[PDB]
Formats: C-alpha cells, sequence, structure tokens
RNA sequence: UUUAGAAGGAGAAGUCAUUUAAUAAGGCCACUGUUAAAAAGUGUACCGCCGGAUAGGCGG
C-alpha cells in the first residue's frame, strides 16, 4: 500500500551550509541521510516501513551573517569554545571555514510497505522530535499529512536536477561549461549531489565503526533549478533517490 | 565520516576536500561575474599550519 | 578496557533556539507587543587608547570616525520581552558514535547506576534554578525594576517567577514549581520520557526609552571593522550559544571553591573566559575522572559524578588521543 | 601583581538616552507640544573656498550645487522642548571583564576606600550642575531668552531651574535641589541603591520661526556627500553620546588649570577640542596615574582620585599588550 | 545511521562652519451606456397571578 507523506513547514536553524566550494543550500546527501535515519529509527521500533524518494520544497531561507553595502554576503561563526588535541587548554581556539543557514521547508516522502495510514503519521510525528536535519535543529512544524493528489501540495518552489544544462555548454572541462551555463541562466545554482571514489574498499586503523567498508571519497557537484509547485509537471518527476555504481554514490531523480 | 546505504548494506565514507579545485574555482570566480562569497574566516598562521 | 575508544562522541541534551526581542508596556504585556529593530549609527571619538610615547606626540589631537549599531526601546514602551524555547533529550540515547563495544557497555552501566542512585535531580534543579533567576540576561539584567519569568511545558502555564529575589551565587531547592519542572526534566534525562519541550518568556521593566543589549556577531571584513548586532528575522535577538552558556553555569564543585564562591560554566578543564585561569588543570579534570571511573573501576565521590554527568549532558568529542 | 591584566574593560555607569525635539508655546508650556521635523534644502554656493591661483582664474565664477537639510521652528511656536533620560548604576558592578583576581580585589578595595572618604558626592554635585546650567543644549543655548530645566525622579517633580543664572565656569554646590538630587546620585554610585532613573525636560525660548540645531550624522566617503541630520522616531533629536559629553565636563584638576580656568571633558590624555592643546600628555595621564595607585600601591592627592573615579564612571577599554 | 559530533565577539566615543537654481513657452481635434429586476424576513414579545425563592411554575 504505497503512499506519500508530507511534512509541512519544518523549521531548521543553524543548518550546515559549507561544502568545499559551495555556500548556501546544503547538500542533497544530508536530506537523504536524514530520511534514511528516520527510516532506521522507525525500523528499530515496532512500526516497519520504508522510504524511497524525497522531495524538497523551499519556502524561506536566511544565511547566518549580513549583507554588505556592495551586495555581498558576510558570514558569521560561533565563538570556538574548545578543540581537542594540542593547545586544548588555552582560552582562544583556532578558526576554520564554516557557514550556517536557517531555512523553513516542506518534505514529501514516498513511503511504501504495510500499514500506511494515520497511525504511521502519528508515529512519524512522535519519532521526528529526536532528529537533526543537515546538522541543524528542528524547532517547529505545521503538521503531518497523507497526500495522494498533487493539488494538495502547498505553495512553494521545488528543487530538481538540471545536468542537461551543464552538459549543453561550451568549454572542454566541465568547470567552464558550468560557469557558462550559470551565466546564461540565473535560476540555475550549483549543488552537491554525491561522492566519488578515490581509493579501494578496505579497513584502516581508526574510524567511526570498524565493521563496515572504508573508502576515501570526494564531493560531487552538479547543477540544479527551482520549479514552482503550481506549475509542476508530475509528482514522480520531483523526487530524489539513491544511486550506487562502481564508487559513484549519488542522488538523482529518475 | 558518514554512512551510505550501498544496496542493503552500509559503507563508511572518509570525505576529503580538493584544495587544487578550490584554488582553481577561486581564480575562475575572480575572473567572472557570477555572485560569490569571500569567506575570509582564516588566518595566516592557521593557513601556514 | 585499556584506554578510551578511538572514536567516541556525544551530543547536547539541552538544545535552545534563537531568542527574539519584543517591546511592550508592562500593564498590557499579556495582550500586545511591538517589534524591536537595530539601528545603525556613527560616532566621532578621540584617540584615547594607550599609545607608545612616540606616536602619541604626533596623533594625540586626531579625530576618530567609527561605525556602530545600537538598539533602544521606544519612547512609549518601557518593557522588554524575550521569548525562546528548550528541547530536552535523554542522555543515554545521545552517544552518536562509539567505536568500541565494551566501553559502550561500561558507559551504559555507569549511567544506569547513576540514575538508580541519584536520579538526575540535582542537575535538573540547578538548571531550573538558572532559568528562574534569569541569568540569561548577561547585561540587560542590571538596572531592572521588575523581572518576571514564565515557563510552559506543552499547555500547562506554571506560575510566574520573580528573578530579582534570587541570589546568583546560591541555589534554591525548596520551591514547588521548581520541584515539578526539575522532576519532569530529570524524567526526560533518565530515559522515562522520549523528549521534552519548554517555552520561556521573560518580561523586564528596564525603563522608558532605555537601551537593550542584543548579541553581537563575529564577522571579518577588510573595509568595515565596526560593531554588528544579531538580527533575527528582522528583529534584534540573542544567540543560542550565549543562552546555553548561562544555563550550564552550575559548577560549584571545582577545587578552591571556598576562595572564589561563584559558579562557573562546566567545561573540560574548568576554563572560564571571565576569570582567565583554568580551575581544573589537573587530576580534577574531566578526562582524569573518566579514566578513574571507566578504565580503572573506582567509586568516585558524588560531586565528581555530578560534574562528569554534567559534562556528558553538555556533549562534545571525548575520544582518545589520535595518533599518526 | 605587577602589570595590568591582558583583558580589562569598564562598562559605563551613566547611561543617557537620546533626546527628542518638540516645539510648543511658552505660555502653554504644560498644555501641548508639537512634533519638529527636518526639511531637505539644496544650496548654490559661488566657490568661496581657498584655491591655488592656477585654476582660480578659470574656476571662480562657476556655481556650486550641494544638498543639505535644516530644521526650524514653525510660525506659531517659539519654545523648543527637549526630553531625555539618565540611568545610574553602581560603580563597583561595572567591571565587564578582568583576566585576574588580584587586580579585581585591589580595585574593589580602592573603590571602598574612596567611598569611605568622599562618598562620590563631589562628582554627583558636578554632574547635577552640568545638568542644571544646560550645557547639553550646545548651539541651541546661544541667543536664548528663557531656559527652564525640570528634573523628575519616579513621581517626585523637583522644583524648576533658572538655567541662565548659572555660569559655565564655576560649579554651585549651595543649591538645595542640586544637593538633594546629588545625594540620590551618590547613593546609587556607592551602592546603597540598585539603580536610578532621572528624566530631564528642557524648555528653551528662542523666538518665533527660528532655527534649531540637532545632531549631524557622520558620513564616510562611501555613500554620498551632503549634510544629514539625526532623526529619532521621525522627529529631530540629539545623539545620546553628545549629551554625555556635556555632562562629562567636570575636570578642573588638570595641570595648568590656573592659566585657563575652565572645565574640560574627562578624557584619558586630557584632550580638549575647544582649545586644541592636550592637558595630560605626561605622567598626569590616566594610564600613568592608575599604575601608581594600584600596582605601586602609593597614596595620591584627592584630585587625582577624583579624576580616576571620573574616568571609571565613563568607562573604557583599559587593556594591556603583553 | 545526515562534510556526523563542540562553541559568550566585547568594552569606549561631539561630525561641522559657510551658501542666489534661473531665464522662455498654444495640448489639440472626433465619439450612441445599454437592455432586466418582489426588501421581505411573523416586526416585536402585553396585562396580570402562585411564587415571601431573582428557585421554578399558570390565565387571556
Amino acid at each position: 500500500m504505497k503512499g506519500y507523506i508530507l511534512l509541512e513547514k519544518v523549521n531548521i536553524e543553524n543548518a550546515n551550509a559549507f561544502n568545499n566550494i559551495i555556500v548556501g543550500i546544503p547538500a542533497i546527501t544530508s536530506f537523504l541521510g536524514f530520511a534514511r535515519a528516520l527510516e532506521r529509527k522507525l525500523n528499530a521500533k515496532e512500526i516497519a516501513i520504508r522510504i524511497n524518494g524525497v522531495g524538497l520544497e523551499f519556502h524561506e531561507y536566511e544565511l547566518k551573517g549580513y549583507k554588505n553595502k556592495r551586495g555581498q554576503y558576510v558570514t558569521s561563526c560561533p565563538l570556538p569554545g574548545s578543540i581537542p588535541g594540542q593547545n586544548e587548554k588555552k582560552l582562544d581556539a583556532h578558526i576554520m571555514n564554516q557557514a550556517y543557514i536557517d531555512l523553513n521547508m516542506s518534505f514529501l516522502l514516498e513511503v511504501e510497505g504495510p500499514h500506511v495510514d494515520m497511525s504511521t503519521c502519528k508515529s512519524i510525528k512522535s519519532t521526528m522530535e529526536t532528529l537533526r536535519i543537515a546538522g541543524g535543529i528542528i524547532r517547529n512544524y505545521k503538521k503531518i499529512r497523507l497526500i495522494d493528489t498533487l493539488a494538495d501540495i502547498p505553495y512553494g518552489y521545488f528543487l530538481t536536477l538540471r545536468q542537461d544544462n551543464l552538459n549543453d555548454a561550451a568549454g572542454d572541462d566541465m568547470l567552464d561549461k558550468m560557469i557558462h551555463a550559470l551565466q546564461q541562466e540565473d535560476t540555475l545554482v550549483p549543488i552537491a549531489v554525491g561522492f566519488k571514489a578515490l581509493s579501494e574498499v578496505g579497513h584502516v586503523e581508526g574510524q567511526r565503526d570498524p565493521e563496515k567498508d572504508h573508502c576515501f571519497v570526494e564531493s560531487i557537484f552538479s547543477l540544479g533549478g527551482f520549479e514552482c509547485s503550481k506549475i509542476l509537471e508530475d509528482i514522480n518527476s520531483c523526487l530524489w533517490r539513491y544511486k550506487t555504481e562502481e564508487g559513484l554514490y549519488l542522488c538523482t531523480i529518475i | 565520516q558518514v554512512f551510505f546505504p550501498v544496496g542493503g548494506s552500509y559503507h563508511l565514507l572518509s570525505i576529503l576536500p580538493s584544495t587544487v579545485l578550490n584554488y582553481e574555482v577561486s581564480d575562475r570566480l575572480y575572473r567572472s561575474k557570477i555572485p560569490k562569497i569571500r569567506l575570509r574566516l582564516l588566518s595566516s598562521n592557521a593557513a601556514s599550519t | 578496557l585499556k584506554s578510551r575508544p578511538e572514536n567516541l562522541s556525544f551530543a547536547r541534551c539541552l538544545n535552545t533556539t534563537e531568542a527574539k526581542f519584543w517591546q511592550t508596556d508592562f500593564l498590557k504585556r499579556h495582550t500586545f507587543k511591538l517589534p524591536l529593530l537595530i539601528t545603525d549609527k556613527a560616532v566621532l571619538a578621540s584617540k584615547g587608547h594607550e599609545m607608545p610615547p612616540d606616536k602619541l606626540e604626533k596623533e594625540i589631537m586626531d579625530p576618530n570616525p567609527q561605525k556602530s549599531q545600537s538598539c533602544t526601546l521606544s519612547t512609549e514602551c518601557d518593557t522588554l520581552r524575550i521569548d525562546f524555547g528548550i528541547k530536552v533529550l535523554p542522555v543515554k540515547e545521545s552517544m552518536y558514535s562509539c567505536s568500541d563495544y565494551n566501553y559502550r557497555t561500561a558507559i551504559y552501566q555507569k549511567i544506569d547506576e547513576y540514575i538508580a542512585e541519584d536520579g538526575f535531580l540535582t542537575l535538573a534543579k540547578r538548571y531550573v534554578n538558572n532559568i528562574a533567576n534569569a541569568r540569561f540576561l548577561w547585561r540587560n539584567r542590571k538596572g531592572a525594576e521588575i523581572i518576571e519569568t514564565i515557563v510552559t511545558i506543552e499547555d500547562k502555564e506554571y506560575p510566574s517567577f520573580n528573578s530579582k529575589s534570587f541570589n546568583l551565587d546560591t541555589f534554591v531547592e525548596d520551591n514547588a514549581t521548581i520541584n515539578e519542572i526539575a522532576q519532569q526534566i530529570a524524567d526526560t534525562f533518565a530515559g522515562k520520557r522520549e523528549y521534552l519541550n519548554i517555552y520561556v518568556t521573560c518580561f523586564v521593566k528596564i525603563g522608558c526609552a532605555m537601551e537593550v543589549y542584543p548579541s553581537q556577531e563575529m564577522t571579518f571584513d577588510d573595509d568595515d571593522k565596526g560593531k554588528k548586532l544579531f538580527k533575527f528575522e528582522g528583529s534584534a535577538g540573542m544567540h543560542s550559544q550565549k543562552i546555553n552558556n548561562a544555563l550550564r553555569t552550575i559548577d560549584t564543585w571545582y577545587p578552591d571553591y571556598t576562595t572564589y564562591e561563584f559558579p562557573i560554566p562546566v567545561e573540560n578543564y574548568g576554563a572560564a573566559r571571565s576569570i582567565g585561569i583554568p580551575f581544573r588543570p589537573d587530576t580534577k579534570s574531566f578526562y582524569k575522572l573518566i579514566d578513574r571511573m571507566i578504565l580503572k573501576n573506582e567509586d568516585l565521590p558524588i560531586e565528581d559524578k555530578h560534574y562528569v554527568m554534567a559534562i556528558l549532558i553538555r556533549g562534545g568529542m571525548f575520544s582518545k588521543k589520535q595518533e599518526k
């Protein structure tokens, strides 16, 4: 009994916003990891469901910092309290690159499995209070609803994948193509969409969990665009789902 | 380090940053007109270290 | 168990949000409110900083143009209102990462023993005491006529407090509202409750057209070097880090407490920015106690247990000394 | 202790709000008041500045378009009313930061001794004197007929003042109202009370449709050029840090005082823009005096103690590089 | 199982003195607002009695 569950107007504060060369919208892997963590939390509990495909609907945003009189953005960071390792006893601590953002957004989860009903919404509502989104903290939400019609989606702008615009530009290396495609269209923005592979599967001394498979990765960047909900083509052509290849962990639409 | 759902199992990642890509992006954005951020949250001593 | 695990981490169980400032009148504080905004300003000072006796003879009579920002109540509203909220999560279900397994079992066993022995009530009472006395007013507090604090859990409006009649060096344990709020907090701490939500609203009668003190941002810019205050959705506010630092000022068990007689924020080495010296640079630090508790099994005194669990509620990265 | 700590700063103890300008009539002083707004005005100069004789011949007869603002009274009201307020906090509870405990205890002991001898009464009298003679009017004081100042505490309306009688060079300590207010101010300064809230209302009679002078905004060479005036809640007003400078004119203990014989604002190096010479460029400065008072632990004349307490009341950043 | 886990930017302040925006002028012509209507919805609730109870109950 497949269905769609909509989480309405979720507020996130101090969400991580600094990739290697991207500042602003957090990586899609963070949202997919949040959905996977929610699914794992439920599966560890009695209610057994599964989540495949997440749709993001932006409503509001605010970068942590201020705007210069020249129009640029200047980002602010919290005062570093203490850092483990050497020089951990001195009052002042070193400052690295970081950025933060607040955002209020709606989520659409394509959930499948037995017993998809109002009890599932109540369970997700009870268990979502102990979660974090992209390193941020959830503060408030509008409601949780069960949606099967596209007309029930509230007003907002979704985020999709537009790699065709990247591939349809001049320049040999794709950095020039990305820059040129950004020059043509002001809607397009660069987003992180996954990780490549820079080594082989193995085991190393010291990791988060010495049972899984270790692999050094890189950050994968592509393009994306914003489409209004009222002019959306179809429900299925807005979702984000995993994709696994030979060291090509990625998120796509399909 | 993060966890990725490979198939039905999980993989452990060890994300690393590409500084040469960062330097190239800085140069290209210097000679461009796309909106950008400066991100001057660093010091000479730290960058040396 | 030979040493700490190579990768162990925790998360804070007391999550606060960003405070928001509103201005109103005291006689109508329950009905209406008005926004409070931050206004830019420029000043022209004189060079009065300590200069070497060579540069001083050349630029003593020089003007000093500087930029700044300020917040100020209006001429007909004399009450400052600050609203925020707290989220409470269990300590046991907060160890995000632990590489080892025997260490995890030992940590769970010690936490369960502490829950059975005390019940997380001392720390809960101290946190609610910090809430009640309105320590979160780092600067605005001074020179206030009436301070009133109201705490609501989900729908039950608990009776208001009077933060003026509360010492900032002593802790009170005889109060019914404090008792029940701390009991619910301890229930969420131990594991009997999945989560807890708290909403705090404070009214201050600072005076008419006086000055309020929002939090100040930490920014870097080559041209500008002025003062920039924190703007939250177009209104003045306070950072969540600053509020959290006031709440965790409960440490009264540090060495040489009888020489100082004031609580300090709980940290790994007992360092406080106000004083400039670490109060626990030695075997009373968190690392030494956690080594004398888990690695070599030994029943520590109750005060050190309180400090260790208070550190655990704060959270951090308490891993082993990483090596090449 | 041997030196000042690496982090030391004092918060101010006399918090003055921002003045707001209103206009009224003198006979209906306690009846009504009207807002006083600011009006734009563009001007056309004739290039009257000093120029080198090279381009002077070719560029003398040209016009000069600039822009500016102005604020004048209306054609039916001749009195200007200024309202503001002061908050007084204890001197001891003002050290914002100090990265040493011995220095904190030494400063507390010195303040306790100063309270024991003097009691912060002379400075309170001088501050109320600077309130009474209306030194904060600045350019509005010139060419005025009647200046009347009223000070209100809580709900007690103190008797009015005749501000023109007081002289801007000598301090009067024989007035009953001045001493009565200064007693409360000294009590708040010492620590007998927690805070004090004073409210000041000044009526100045300058004439019908005359010109008033609010504070002028400081503009850097980024936005534009032209005169801009300060608008507080729409109406014109004075900066809060400009009123505080007038109430800080109490320093009559500098060297070479007999040569000039006037007060100056309390500064670290004794700088005075009104005369352009520095009065404390040497061992009589605050930095030299506070070291002998605390570190060397030696007695000082009561004038230097007065100056040091006056500096502490204003506040500042007295840090020290290692 | 989220580029995961952690965080006090803070104290001090005088913007300012001057000013000639000024001369001249043609808004002009032409035009089809049209057809049809239920302000009614009770139109305003009075004289009296048992009530010693401002409890609650009868007659025209």
